[PDB]
């Protein structure tokens, strides 16, 4: 978060595996994997997108 | 038996005898973080636990969803304008159309569950206010009609995730033809008829915008019964009331949003059957 | 070489907050 | 290495090298009984098992419904008139609107599960007929259009619990404007294009009305992948074809009903998210 020091807030970073409607509102995104990022002091947040796959590998 | 300061029992039956800021918590696939949360309240100092057979009334094998239902659902957000008196959400009635927990509670007859409620509200250093979040057990609320008692309807007493609101002043439902059968809880009386000041006896936290922006409550399962119907009985109830009104830079229209994130914990169910399809509107 | 095994994990309530970091450093 | 009837490997890569009647079974809150069921078939001699970490592709904690989804759901009943050629239900596509299993498979991205299929059809000692129930793995079926290949639509290839039927004779979908994109599997070819007689290579049982009135099949989870999407890929497929036509007391209109009762076993899911709302009609 490259913003001012007095800018505080929160964000939701969501990963939703495939096979359904892509998220378009916070209502649907939370149901998948999600992380709530607080922008208070630390400027960074990490979302580890896990390995969910039917195949052992994915085509590029 | 000569007791200290001759006690002889003459009747077989016993009744006849004489007389800190940082927090990050993960539930299932959901994670919550808060860098300025002022610790957590384990309501009544009891962590939620699965039903123990030593105190198990029903026999049927219990279905525990585990990860699929013990997740953090974020209920809708509500604006904390200056002239707002409070809000109240009954549980588990709030999580009735939330993911698979709603499906499980509607399908299964009996169900028990603890909760983890995270109330989130953040404001700048220049904002001024304070919320109080109380987890009222068996939270009842007063009706709107002085001509009848206990007349509230199921639809109006279970708003869902939308929640309810506290009204500044009482107003009788004078309509005698088609009574609204609607809650009218006065803000300072807390609805039950008690006083707000004493409401701190309940498990509670305070979200003081100068100090903390979050409030975590781990509510165990309290009930006269080990397991009880979830569609009828609402065990707990969250009431958020602003102890001190919002204020900001002498501005007469300051708004900030308040969000709730509730996670069922150690939720167990019994008695599967046709799915309840209640009338709510 | 066998890559690291993906060890098991469960619910946690600690304050280590490994998720949040600072990219300002070069690590 | 001097092997018996000098084998030296020169290339590092390995690819470069040279070359009984009585039965009663309980799943969850469901129980099935049959006094004249001719034992069970553990398809391929493998009982369904939970995913073992030694062969686990995804990392996410799996949600196993256990009792809430490993129940016996009775699909609709079908009349076995004299001039009926057969029926076919694809799994788990059949259990898509059955209790909480449908909800779990729609909510979760990946899902694996075995099944226990109990086919029930009872007739008097004076009835004459015989069914064959085959659990076809990866059951494909031929299209109806000779002008296109693999043109069937999702809606028509996944009938649901209603199932499908085998047609006596092939009939091309001559409509070139709006092709029906509908399966047209010939009964004796089994749909795939093979022959019915050889279809006994698949796991199978025979419901011979003189001997037995039930057929139990324990189908494990067979798939190229340890876990795979349940809304796209239909692992197994049940095909019921009457080997010998129904007959009764020289009566030209004999009907008896056939019922299916499918119980998911050791069903596991991963990848929770917004709920799939597919187009089916």
């Amino acid at each position: 978060f490259c913003g001012s020091m007095m800018a505080t807030g929160k964000l939701l970073v969501s990963y939703a595996p495939p096979g359904a409607d892509p998220p378009k509102k916070r209502k649907e995104a939370m149901l998948g994997t999600h992380v709530i990022w607080d922008i208070g002091l630390q400027s960074s947040c990490t979302m580890v997108v896990p390995w969910i796959s039917n195949t052992t590998y994915r085509l590029t | 038996q000569v007791s200290s300061q001759t006690t002889i029992n003459y009747y077989r039956d016993s009744a006849s005898n004489a007389a800190d800021r940082v927090l990050q918590l993960t539930l299932g696939n959901s994670t919550i973080t808060a860098q300025e949360a002022a610790n957590s309240v384990v309501a009544y100092g009891r962590w939620p636990e699965y039903l123990r057979d030593s105190e198990a009334n029903p026999v049927d094998q219990p279905t525990e969803p585990e990860v699929a239902a013990c997740r953090f659902y974020t209920l809708d957000t509500v604006s904390w304008t200056k002239e707002s008196r409070g809000w109240w959400w009954k549980l588990p009635d709030a999580l009735r159309d939330m993911g698979l927990f709603g499906q499980n509670m509607y399908y299964h007859y009996l169900g028990r569950s603890g909760y983890t409620v995270h109330v989130q509200c953040n404001a700048s250093k220049f904002h001024q206010g304070a919320l109080g979040v109380f987890a009222v057990p068996e939270m009842c609320l007063a009706g709107d009609s002085n001509t009848t008692t206990m007349h509230t309807s199921y639809q109006n007493a279970n708003p869902g995730e939308k929640g309810g609101t506290f009204t500044g002043t009482f107003t009788p439902d004078n309509n005698q033809t088609s009574p609204a059968r609607r809650f009218c809880p006065v803000d300072y009386l807390l609805g039950n008829g008690t006083l707000l000041g004493n409401a701190f006896v309940f498990p509670h936290q305070i979200i003081n915008l100068r100090t903390n922006n979050c409030a975590t409550l781990v509510l165990p399962y309290v009930n006269s019964l080990s397991i009880d119907s979830m569609v009828k009985h609402n065990n707990w109830g969250i009431a958020i009331l602003p102890l001190a009104p919002l204020n900001f830079a002498s501005e007469s229209s300051p708004e900030i949003p308040i969000t709730l994130t509730i996670a069922p914990m150690c939720c167990e169910f019994n008695g599967l059957r046709n799915i309840t399809l209640p009338r709510l509107q | 070489d066998a890559l690291p095994n993906t060890e098991a994990s469960g619910p946690t309530h600690s304050k280590e907050i490994p998720a949040l970091t600072a990219v300002e450093t070069g690590a």
